[PDB]
Protein backbone atom coordinates (compact mmCIF):
# COMPACT_ATOMS: atom_id res chain seq x y z
CA UNK A 1 0.00 0.00 0.00
CA UNK A 2 2.51 2.73 -1.26
CA UNK A 3 3.28 5.06 -4.35
CA UNK A 4 5.72 4.33 -7.02
CA UNK A 5 4.56 7.82 -8.53
CA UNK A 6 6.31 9.61 -6.09
CA UNK A 7 9.42 8.85 -3.40
CA UNK A 8 8.01 11.79 -0.98
CA UNK A 9 10.57 9.68 1.44
CA UNK A 10 12.99 10.40 -0.83
CA UNK A 11 11.90 14.26 -1.08
CA UNK A 12 11.61 14.53 2.69
CA UNK A 13 15.73 13.98 3.02
CA UNK A 14 16.53 16.07 0.27
CA UNK A 15 15.60 19.48 1.97
CA UNK A 16 17.66 18.49 5.25
CA UNK A 17 20.57 17.59 3.26
CA UNK A 18 20.46 21.04 1.68
CA UNK A 19 19.94 22.75 5.05
CA UNK A 20 22.68 21.27 6.55
CA UNK A 21 24.58 21.67 3.60
CA UNK A 22 24.21 24.94 3.36
CA UNK A 23 24.89 25.01 7.44
CA UNK A 24 28.28 23.39 6.74
CA UNK A 25 29.14 25.88 3.50
CA UNK A 26 28.74 28.59 5.84
CA UNK A 27 30.86 27.04 8.57
CA UNK A 28 33.45 26.63 6.33
CA UNK A 29 33.82 30.19 4.86
CA UNK A 30 34.02 31.29 8.52
CA UNK A 31 36.82 28.97 9.69
CA UNK A 32 38.69 29.80 6.30
CA UNK A 33 38.61 33.36 6.02
CA UNK A 34 39.39 33.77 9.94
CA UNK A 35 36.75 36.43 9.52
CA UNK A 36 33.35 35.93 10.53
CA UNK A 37 32.04 39.41 9.27
CA UNK A 38 32.58 38.07 5.12
CA UNK A 39 30.10 40.35 3.85
CA UNK A 40 26.99 42.37 4.79
CA UNK A 41 24.97 39.50 4.70
CA UNK A 42 26.18 38.78 7.68
CA UNK A 43 25.68 41.30 10.22
CA UNK A 44 24.90 44.81 9.07
CA UNK A 45 26.00 46.83 11.66
CA UNK A 46 29.00 44.72 12.10
CA UNK A 47 30.31 45.47 8.75
CA UNK A 48 29.51 49.25 8.74
CA UNK A 49 31.08 49.68 12.50
CA UNK B 1 40.35 50.80 18.05
CA UNK B 2 42.59 47.66 16.56
CA UNK B 3 41.76 45.35 19.71
CA UNK B 4 37.72 46.29 19.34
CA UNK B 5 37.99 45.80 15.52
CA UNK B 6 39.32 42.39 15.81
CA UNK B 7 36.54 41.55 18.58
CA UNK B 8 34.06 42.30 16.29
CA UNK B 9 34.84 41.14 12.80
CA UNK B 10 36.75 37.72 14.32
CA UNK B 11 35.33 34.22 14.24
CA UNK B 12 34.84 32.08 17.17
CA UNK B 13 37.28 29.08 16.54
CA UNK B 14 35.75 26.64 18.69
CA UNK B 15 32.35 27.60 18.04
CA UNK B 16 33.04 27.55 14.34
CA UNK B 17 34.87 24.12 14.63
CA UNK B 18 31.96 22.62 16.81
CA UNK B 19 29.53 23.70 14.25
CA UNK B 20 31.14 22.40 10.87
CA UNK B 21 31.88 19.07 12.65
CA UNK B 22 28.28 18.66 13.61
CA UNK B 23 27.13 19.35 10.44
CA UNK B 24 29.52 16.65 8.86
CA UNK B 25 27.75 14.26 10.21
CA UNK B 26 24.65 15.36 9.62
CA UNK B 27 25.67 15.27 5.62
CA UNK B 28 27.01 11.87 6.13
CA UNK B 29 23.80 10.55 7.57
CA UNK B 30 21.78 12.21 4.98
CA UNK B 31 23.19 11.23 2.14
CA UNK B 32 23.46 7.51 3.40
CA UNK B 33 20.33 7.84 4.12
CA UNK B 34 18.84 9.43 1.32
CA UNK B 35 20.29 6.62 -1.16
CA UNK B 36 18.55 3.85 1.35
CA UNK B 37 15.36 5.42 1.21
CA UNK B 38 15.49 5.99 -2.63
CA UNK B 39 16.45 2.22 -3.31
CA UNK B 40 14.34 0.02 -0.97
CA UNK B 41 10.37 1.35 -1.20
CA UNK B 42 11.65 0.78 -5.37
CA UNK B 43 12.69 -2.62 -5.18
CA UNK B 44 9.67 -4.00 -2.54
CA UNK B 45 6.89 -2.49 -4.73
CA UNK B 46 8.29 -3.71 -8.00
CA UNK B 47 8.47 -7.19 -6.44
CA UNK B 48 4.87 -7.27 -4.84
CA UNK C 1 41.76 35.84 13.03
CA UNK C 2 44.56 32.62 13.20
CA UNK C 3 43.16 32.29 9.23
CA UNK C 4 43.60 28.09 9.01
CA UNK C 5 43.32 27.37 5.87
CA UNK C 6 42.49 23.62 4.30
CA UNK C 7 39.13 22.27 5.39
CA UNK C 8 39.10 20.94 2.10
CA UNK C 9 41.75 18.20 2.38
CA UNK C 10 44.37 19.78 -0.43
CA UNK C 11 47.56 21.33 0.98
CA UNK C 12 46.28 25.20 0.48
CA UNK C 13 47.99 25.94 3.50
CA UNK C 14 51.52 25.09 2.39
CA UNK C 15 50.79 25.72 -1.19
CA UNK C 16 50.51 29.30 0.37
CA UNK C 17 53.45 29.64 2.16
CA UNK C 18 55.25 28.76 -0.78
CA UNK C 19 53.86 31.55 -2.64
CA UNK C 20 54.71 33.08 0.62
CA UNK C 21 58.30 31.88 -0.36
CA UNK C 22 57.35 33.56 -3.93
CA UNK C 23 56.20 36.64 -1.84
CA UNK C 24 59.84 36.27 -0.41
CA UNK C 25 60.72 35.70 -4.04
CA UNK C 26 59.61 39.38 -4.14
CA UNK C 27 61.38 40.15 -0.95
CA UNK C 28 64.00 38.96 -3.53
CA UNK C 29 63.04 41.67 -5.81
CA UNK C 30 63.98 43.73 -2.55
CA UNK C 31 67.61 41.70 -2.56
CA UNK C 32 68.54 43.56 -5.55
CA UNK C 33 67.08 46.68 -3.11
CA UNK C 34 69.33 44.84 -0.83
CA UNK C 35 72.75 44.17 -2.69
CA UNK C 36 72.37 48.13 -3.59
CA UNK C 37 71.58 49.23 -0.40
CA UNK C 38 74.75 47.36 0.92
CA UNK C 39 76.97 48.82 -2.19
CA UNK C 40 75.65 52.16 -1.06
CA UNK C 41 76.64 51.64 2.59
CA UNK C 42 79.52 50.32 2.19
CA UNK C 43 80.65 53.65 -0.37
CA UNK C 44 79.46 56.08 2.75
CA UNK C 45 81.80 53.77 5.19
CA UNK C 46 85.10 54.58 2.93
CA UNK C 47 83.68 58.21 2.40
CA UNK C 48 84.06 58.49 6.84
CA UNK C 49 87.10 56.48 6.26
CA UNK C 50 89.11 58.95 3.63
CA UNK C 51 87.31 61.38 6.15
CA UNK C 52 89.45 60.32 9.29
CA UNK D 1 68.52 60.37 -2.55
CA UNK D 2 69.34 56.60 -3.70
CA UNK D 3 69.02 55.01 -0.44
CA UNK D 4 65.78 57.26 -0.26
CA UNK D 5 64.69 55.81 -3.55
CA UNK D 6 65.41 52.42 -2.53
CA UNK D 7 63.23 52.90 0.71
CA UNK D 8 60.47 54.05 -1.33
CA UNK D 9 60.64 51.15 -3.87
CA UNK D 10 60.92 48.60 -1.05
CA UNK D 11 57.90 50.25 0.65
CA UNK D 12 56.01 49.65 -2.72
CA UNK D 13 57.69 46.29 -3.93
CA UNK D 14 56.54 45.07 0.06
CA UNK D 15 52.29 46.84 -0.97
CA UNK D 16 52.47 44.52 -4.01
CA UNK D 17 53.90 41.57 -2.42
CA UNK D 18 50.79 41.61 0.43
CA UNK D 19 48.32 42.44 -2.42
CA UNK D 20 49.55 39.50 -4.33
CA UNK D 21 49.76 37.34 -1.38
CA UNK D 22 45.96 38.11 -0.15
CA UNK D 23 44.73 37.17 -3.75
CA UNK D 24 45.65 34.03 -3.46
CA UNK D 25 44.66 33.92 0.20
CA UNK D 26 41.23 34.48 -1.05
CA UNK D 27 41.30 32.73 -4.24
CA UNK D 28 42.30 29.58 -1.68
CA UNK D 29 38.86 29.89 0.41
CA UNK D 30 36.85 29.97 -2.32
CA UNK D 31 38.88 26.15 -3.41
CA UNK D 32 37.99 25.05 -0.28
CA UNK D 33 34.40 26.07 -0.36
CA UNK D 34 34.18 24.29 -4.18
CA UNK D 35 36.27 21.47 -3.23
CA UNK D 36 33.98 20.14 -0.27
CA UNK D 37 30.75 20.89 -1.83
CA UNK D 38 32.10 18.34 -5.01
CA UNK D 39 33.56 15.94 -2.45
CA UNK D 40 30.43 15.32 -0.79
CA UNK D 41 28.40 15.44 -4.01
CA UNK D 42 30.71 12.52 -5.41
CA UNK D 43 30.40 10.14 -2.22
CA UNK D 44 26.53 10.87 -2.36
CA UNK D 45 27.31 9.48 -6.26
CA UNK D 46 29.09 6.62 -5.43
CA UNK D 47 26.83 4.68 -2.60
CA UNK D 48 23.28 6.00 -4.69
CA UNK D 49 25.22 3.98 -7.89
CA UNK D 50 26.02 0.73 -5.32
CA UNK D 51 22.49 0.71 -4.92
Amino acid sequence: AQVINTNSLSLLTQNNLNKSQSALGTAIERLSSGLRINSAKDDAAGQAI
Amino acid sequence: LTSARSRIEDSDYATEVSNMSRAQILQQAGTSVLAQANQVPQNVLSLL
Amino acid sequence: MASISSLGVGSNLPLDQLLTDLTKNEKGRLTPITKQQSANSAKLTAYGTLKS
Amino acid sequence: SLTKQYLSVSNSIDETVARYKAQFTQLDTMMSKLNNTSSYLTQQFTAMNKS
